[PDB]
């Protein structure tokens, strides 16, 4: 299985990677704070009147 | 001339020890989510 | 393209290699043998003159110019040897050889 | 018969020219170059340009000018990139409002476009700069700087005749459409251009500006293949080309130049032209504020019989007045 | 009556005559399409008598011009 | 047929036979487009005895 | 039908593509962006009902005789 | 030139191509003409 | 150089790419018909 | 009568014929649908009052 | 070049089968929409 | 008779003779569809109430 | 072009596949009578 | 069935496949959850009223 | 029968029939979905009230 | 040069052996269709 | 590009990648459909 | 398919990429900038059923 | 400049391909943009 | 031009930074379409 | 990353990049004080619950 | 034309000064947000 990573630089591939997975986080994440109603309940519990 | 097949096969190694350890991260962060807000 | 210019717009072009028979690519190479041979011919006479006053840096380009021309006449050479081949297969064809 | 419009055989030369004529100070900015297309009009060499300390900051000083007008012309059609390009002609950078006189403007009304002006005008002054320090650098006379100083001037009227009238708002605006606009409507505030003596006499040099340059370039096209377009050595060693230009003109209308001295006739014509221009634009609305009224004084204007005629009763029914402000409040009329 | 051809390259007569033909074609397109009567992109629909058809006169009241007064 | 091609470049032809029919084709959409009856960017989701038709005779 | 590459060189082919598909593509969404239909900047949370459609064939007797619209 | 076998050869051609040609304008017109006469 | 091989055989995909462009177009037409006739 | 495939090309009578009989089919169609009321009664018979 | 008398017998003998088998398919085709809905 | 279509090219003919009957037959079939009010008798049967 | 003897053998399929064209479209011309006669 | 392969690529087989992957994916799920009124039904639950 | 795909490129011809297939299929499911008033009644069947 | 015929021989086989599948999923799909909102 | 013999070594990853994630494609299936079933 | 770059030298594409990246991107801020929808810099604060919404169909 | 067969049947290949799956790419573009908003 | 080895080693990056610019265009779009959605 | 800098003379990139950013840094800070929000030289004062916002005011 | 190191050289500047000019302008956006915000 490994053998597909022949001829490819390690450097690339990790910037490669690296880089869809701060992708994916952050847009996982702006969206599940839109579903889940966090971190507005959050600004609400130290929300001054 | 890139990576030889000794290198690809050490590479590999880390690559899915890393995989797999992001994996249990995200399943406890998971586990935690659930028992906080499910979703279904 | 010196020889058809605009024509070569609407597809008009009888410089192309051509082994088929085609009256018009032999008119154009019968033409442009004879205007090559004169280039030939002019070019080894400069080659001449100039390697009579010496003058180095000069006798080095006309040589190499001199190539180039029989290089030109050598396609066309070859250009000419196709048609004449095609000539001889191919009935209406001219009677004047090509080349 | 050949006619020498085109060139049917350029040569190149593998070393060039544009390494230039000994010149000091300064840079040569590139590597020449041919343009194939160049070389079938005019000489093929695409190539190096100078500029110096003047070059250098009447390119940024314009640079600042062009940027100033266009970011206005994009604001006034709310930053549409569409309605940019498509309003494009339509589009300008304005001046003052008449109350200010000369006055500081608001920034969003005048106040861009004194800017732009300021760093327009310093940006051609370092240009014209920029090219007597080349002419001298090459050796040559300074013919050419006194000549685009003939252009500065007219432009400079453009600043001095609002200046004299006393006020911002009279200049020309940035605008393709807009500049033309204000070219129409200064002749109507002024009473009909027509009799401006020296917009007169600015058009009889232009005019004779393109009489000279028709009768030049084909004189010397029609010697071109006796060498006629070597012009400096048909100047210092003269040739049958020279002597069958003078003939041709001295046949046909009775006097003839020489192939220096023609260039003076280009030279002066092309110069009186801006230079009567700018006389004009400056006597406009400081010493003559109608200009049919000073050519009926004078004599300028040709009599027609009347098309209509007023009653004294009409004469004060149809005096109407000066234009004032505009409304500053929407009336409501219901009582 | 062949013989004509003798005088012409065959190739260029081809490009001449296509040539001639795609403009004519266009020029009797475009006046068609500037009529009423065959303005056929908005009324080709239009049944041979519903066309339009040029008046066979115009007409006036008597104080109207269609033209301002003047010399 | 096929020796139309010993007489002109297919090379060359081919280039302006693609010219050709990319200006046809826009000329044509573009005349459509400008019309009533066919504005299709606006108009096309009409039935077609919705859509716009240009004036008749008034028959009289 | 790959002997076109040997007829025309490829890194001429290809530009001249990628330039004409890109203006290509370009033309159409201007098109789109300057119509009502389709202003998709200003309009493209509409429902496909409620987007706007340009206007019909009149009422079938194409004439007026109105009643005004209440005070 | 062309031999007179050439441009015989061609003139059958042109001739050829000419009537077809105006062959398919005629349809062309009997349908515009059962469309909209113009006469 | 060009044989009459080599016209006979770009004269094929020549007379199937313009068949081709035509069934397209027409099947064009007659949707656009379908669509919205122009007569 | 084979003789008329004789200098053809297969591959030239292949495409000639799948485009003719695509473009058949889909008129055919087309045209089948405007004058047979289907799928129109197809679409009334699920459609949502 | 292009197809032999050989080949092209050989081709002939596809060519009819796809044909006569494209026109029995569409026969029954047309004998089930017959049935559907006729339309003379 | 056959002494006719010698100097001619079969493929040439062929396309001339097939272009005209595609031509020939459908201006028959428009033509005939205008004249014969068919299918318009047929969409009229299965058109909805 | 084509030669005498090709000539004759294309004539007799040329002729095979006109009156097998005429013969079919009798059939359709009676059915057609048959179904919407015009006169 | 795997001389398909021969002559190819397999970065340029990943990498096409993966491409469609992920395309396909987000178009799926964009649709479904258009469809499903989920994660909408997800909001609702832990809005604040 | 299998001579037609002598002188042909397999890797172009799975590109066309690909090809082909994503477009068939992608009109088949747009045409569909109109007709069978699906996944309109999936939508409505989740729908909040 | 292109396929040759031993390729095409067998390439025909994988052809005939895909479309065949194809055709199979299809007609189970029409079926499923046909139980569920039948069309005729 | 590939050998026959790294084509043979690609396939058999190929497939064993495709139908492992149509495995997990079918259970996220039966789940949806236990969960809102859309027929 | 990096041999791509044997066939086109790419000092020259990287150029063409950045050029054309660049103006593209400028374009499509300034549409949306000239949009009453997404005016963002006077309006940017507003929530998203507060912003802007081009005219319906007159029936809607 | 040089251009074989060999290499222009390898260019074929990718020109083709690249072709089609740009096509593909815009049928799916307008799969989404027909069932937003049909222009007819 | 380029050898190969330096077309390998170039087209890597080349791959590298146009994913990096689709990657934070990604995330720009969703951080738009959560502030004010277009459809 | 570094052979960039081999590819493309330094000496043009940086000079390239310098005039970018200060036009793109001038563009920026033109349309913001053009604009009636981040007028800044006259309105910076105001504080943000009180600067202006494109919209207009309920009940006008 | 650099030497490679050179261009390494170069390169290790260029970096770090683009970084430090974002990192700079980073804080110019904190206190423009804190200022005024744009959303
Ligand atoms: C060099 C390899 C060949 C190729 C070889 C195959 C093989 C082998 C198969 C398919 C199959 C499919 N191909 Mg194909 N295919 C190619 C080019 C294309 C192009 C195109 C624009 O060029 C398109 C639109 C398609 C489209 C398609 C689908 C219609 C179909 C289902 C899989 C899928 O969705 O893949 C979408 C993919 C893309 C748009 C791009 C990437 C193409 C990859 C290589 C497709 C095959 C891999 C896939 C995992 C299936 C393998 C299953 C085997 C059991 C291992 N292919 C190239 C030229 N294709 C499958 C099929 O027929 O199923 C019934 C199948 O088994
Ligand atoms: C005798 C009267 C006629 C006349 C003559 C005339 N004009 C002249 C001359 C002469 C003899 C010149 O020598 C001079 C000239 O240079 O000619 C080429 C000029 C000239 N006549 C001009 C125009 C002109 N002349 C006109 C008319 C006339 N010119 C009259 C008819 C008109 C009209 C009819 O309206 C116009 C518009 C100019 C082409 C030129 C003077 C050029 C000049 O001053 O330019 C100033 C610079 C700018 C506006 C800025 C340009 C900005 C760049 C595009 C920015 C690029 C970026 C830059 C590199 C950034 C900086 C970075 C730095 C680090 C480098
Ligand atoms: C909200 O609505 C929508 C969005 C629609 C919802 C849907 C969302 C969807 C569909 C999500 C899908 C997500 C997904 C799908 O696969 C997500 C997949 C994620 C993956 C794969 C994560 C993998 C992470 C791997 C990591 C971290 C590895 C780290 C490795 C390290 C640290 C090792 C470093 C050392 C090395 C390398 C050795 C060098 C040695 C060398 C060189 C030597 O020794 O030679
Ligand atoms: C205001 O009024 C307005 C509105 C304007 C109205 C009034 C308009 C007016 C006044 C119009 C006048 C019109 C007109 C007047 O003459 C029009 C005259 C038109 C004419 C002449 C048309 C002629 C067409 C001829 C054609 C198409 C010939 C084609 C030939 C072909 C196809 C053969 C090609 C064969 C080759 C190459 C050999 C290959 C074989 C080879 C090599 C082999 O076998 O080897
Ligand atoms: C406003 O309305 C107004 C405008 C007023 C109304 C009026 C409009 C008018 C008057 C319109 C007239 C239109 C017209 C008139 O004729 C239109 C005529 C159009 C024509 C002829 C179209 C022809 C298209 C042909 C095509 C597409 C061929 C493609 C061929 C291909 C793809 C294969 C290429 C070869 C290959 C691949 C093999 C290489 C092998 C090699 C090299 C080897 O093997 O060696
Ligand atoms: C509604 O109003 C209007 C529209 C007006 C109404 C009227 C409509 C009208 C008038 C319609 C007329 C239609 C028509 C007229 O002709 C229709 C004619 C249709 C025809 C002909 C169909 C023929 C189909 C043939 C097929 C599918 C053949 C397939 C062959 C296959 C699979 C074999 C391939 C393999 C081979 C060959 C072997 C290679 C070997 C090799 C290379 C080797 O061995 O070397
Ligand atoms: C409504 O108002 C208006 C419109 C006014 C009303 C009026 C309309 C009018 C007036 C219509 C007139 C129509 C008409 C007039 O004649 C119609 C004439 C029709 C004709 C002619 C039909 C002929 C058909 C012939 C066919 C199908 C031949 C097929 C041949 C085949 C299959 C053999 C092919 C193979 C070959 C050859 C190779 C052999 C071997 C070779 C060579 C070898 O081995 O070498
Ligand atoms: C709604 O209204 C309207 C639209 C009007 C309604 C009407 C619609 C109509 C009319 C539709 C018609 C559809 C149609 C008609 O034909 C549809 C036809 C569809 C077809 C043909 C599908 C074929 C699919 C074939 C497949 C999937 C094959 C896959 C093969 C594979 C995976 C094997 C790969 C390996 C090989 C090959 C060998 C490797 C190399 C080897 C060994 C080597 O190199 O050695
Ligand atoms: C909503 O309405 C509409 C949209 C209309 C509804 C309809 C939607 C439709 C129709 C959707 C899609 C359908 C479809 C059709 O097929 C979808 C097809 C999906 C497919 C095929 C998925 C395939 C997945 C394959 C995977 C994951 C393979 C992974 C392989 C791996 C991990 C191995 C990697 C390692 C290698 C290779 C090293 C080898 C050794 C080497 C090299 C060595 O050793 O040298
Ligand atoms: C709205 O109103 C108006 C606007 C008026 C209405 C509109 C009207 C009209 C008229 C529209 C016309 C549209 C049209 C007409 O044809 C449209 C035609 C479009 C076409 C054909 C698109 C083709 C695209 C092809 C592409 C993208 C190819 C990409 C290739 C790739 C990726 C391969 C990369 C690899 C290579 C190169 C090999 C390197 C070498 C290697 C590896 C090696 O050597 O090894
Ligand atoms: C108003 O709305 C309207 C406008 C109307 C709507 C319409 C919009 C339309 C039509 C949009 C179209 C968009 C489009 C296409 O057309 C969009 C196309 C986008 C694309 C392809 C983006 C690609 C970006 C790629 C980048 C950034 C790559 C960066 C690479 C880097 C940094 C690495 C460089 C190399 C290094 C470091 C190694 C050196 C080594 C060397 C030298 C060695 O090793 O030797
Ligand atoms: C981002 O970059 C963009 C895209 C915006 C760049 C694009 C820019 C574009 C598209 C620019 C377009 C420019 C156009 C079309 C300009 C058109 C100009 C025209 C036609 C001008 C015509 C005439 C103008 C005249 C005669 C103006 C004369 C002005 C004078 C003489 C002003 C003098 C002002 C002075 C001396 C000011 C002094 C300052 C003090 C403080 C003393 O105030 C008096
Ligand atoms: C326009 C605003 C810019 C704001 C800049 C803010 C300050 C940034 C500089 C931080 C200084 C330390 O940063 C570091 O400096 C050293 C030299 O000292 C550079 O060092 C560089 O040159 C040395 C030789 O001189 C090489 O051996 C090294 O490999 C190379 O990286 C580093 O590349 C840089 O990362
Ligand atoms: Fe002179």
């Amino acid at each position: 299985m490994h053998r597909i990573w022949m001829g490819t630089d390690p450097h690339i591939i990790m910037s490669a990677l690296g880089s869809f997975l701060v992708g994916a986080v952050l847009v996982m994440h702006i969206w599940a704070y839109g579903q889940f109603n966090w971190p507005a309940t959050l600004k609400a519990k130290y929300a001054t009147p | 001339g890139g990576m030889t097949e000794e290198e690809a096969r050490r590479f590999h190694g880390y690559m899915v020890t890393g995989t797999l350890g992001y994996v249990v991260v995200a399943s406890v962060a998971h586990f935690l989510a659930w028992s906080w807000r499910p979703w279904f | 393209p010196v020889n058809d210019g605009i024509w070569a717009w609407y597809g008009i072009d009888d410089d192309r290699p051509m082994a088929a028979w085609s009256r018009f690519h032999a008119t154009r190479c019968v033409e442009q043998l004879a205007i090559n041979r004169a280039r030939v011919g002019a070019a080894e006479w400069a080659l001449a003159d100039v390697q009579a006053r010496g003058i180095v840096p000069c006798i080095a380009k006309a040589a190499a110019h001199l190539a180039r021309a029989r290089a030109e006449l050598a396609d066309w050479e070859a250009q000419g040897h196709r048609l004449e081949a095609a000539r001889k297969v191919t009935p209406g064809a001219w009677t004047t050889p090509v080349i | 018969e050949y006619q020498n419009l085109f060139t049917r055989v350029q040569v190149r030369t593998v070393p060039e020219p544009g390494i230039p004529i000994d010149e000091s100070t300064g840079t040569r900015y590139g590597t020449g170059t041919f343009s194939y297309l160049a070389g079938k009009f005019g000489d093929a060499q695409i190539g190096p340009i100078y500029l110096g300390w003047a070059g250098v900051l009447s390119l940024i000083f314009g640079f600042i000018a062009i940027e100033i007008i266009g970011l206005n012309m994009w604001a006034s059609v709310g930053w549409d990139p569409v309605e940019f390009i498509r309003q494009l002609p339509w589009l300008a950078l304005e001046p003052p409002p008449p109350q200010y006189g000369l006055r500081v403007p608001p920034l969003n009304q005048g106040g861009w476009y004194l800017m732009a002006g300021f760093f327009l005008t310093v940006s051609i002054i370092l240009w014209w700069i920029r090219i007597y320090r080349r002419a001298r650098a090459l050796q040559m006379g300074s013919h050419l700087p006194w000549a685009f100083a003939s252009a500065i001037f007219l432009y400079s009227t453009f600043f001095f005749q609002p200046l004299l009238v006393g006020s911002w708002s009279e200049m020309v605006p940035f605008g393709i459409f807009p500049h033309l606009d204000w070219t129409s409507a200064f002749s109507i505030r002024y009473g009909n251009l027509y009799y401006n003596p020296f917009h007169a006499l600015s058009i009889a040099f232009l005019y004779g500006s393109a009489v000279l340059f028709a009768m030049h370039g084909a004189t010397i096209l029609a010697v071109a293949r006796m060498g006629g377009e070597r012009e400096i050595e048909q100047i210092t060693d003269r040739g049958t080309a020279a002597e069958r230009s003078m003939l041709f003109w001295r046949w046909c209308m009775g006097f003839n130049a020489t192939m220096e001295s023609i260039h003076r006739w280009a030279w002066w014509f092309a110069v009186l032209t801006t230079f009567t221009g700018g006389i004009g634009i400056l006597l406009t609305g400081t010493v003559v504020d109608n200009w049919y009224l000073w050519g009926v004084k004078h004599g300028l204007v040709a009599p027609y019989p009347a098309q209509n005629q007023l009653t004294p009763e009409q004469q004060d029914l149809l005096r109407g007045r000066y234009q004032g402000t505009a409304p500053d409040s929407f009336p409501s009329y219901v009582v | 009556m062949h013989r004509i051809w003798l005088m012409y390259d065959p190739r260029r007569v081809m490009v001449a005559l296509v040539g001639f033909l795609a403009v004519l074609a266009l020029v009797i397109h475009f006046v068609l399409l500037s009529s009423q009567r065959y303005s056929w992109i908005e009324n080709g629909t239009l049944g041979a008598d519903q066309a339009p058809v040029g008046a066979s006169a115009p007409a006036a009241a008597a104080e109207m011009s269609p033209l301002p007064p003047g010399r």
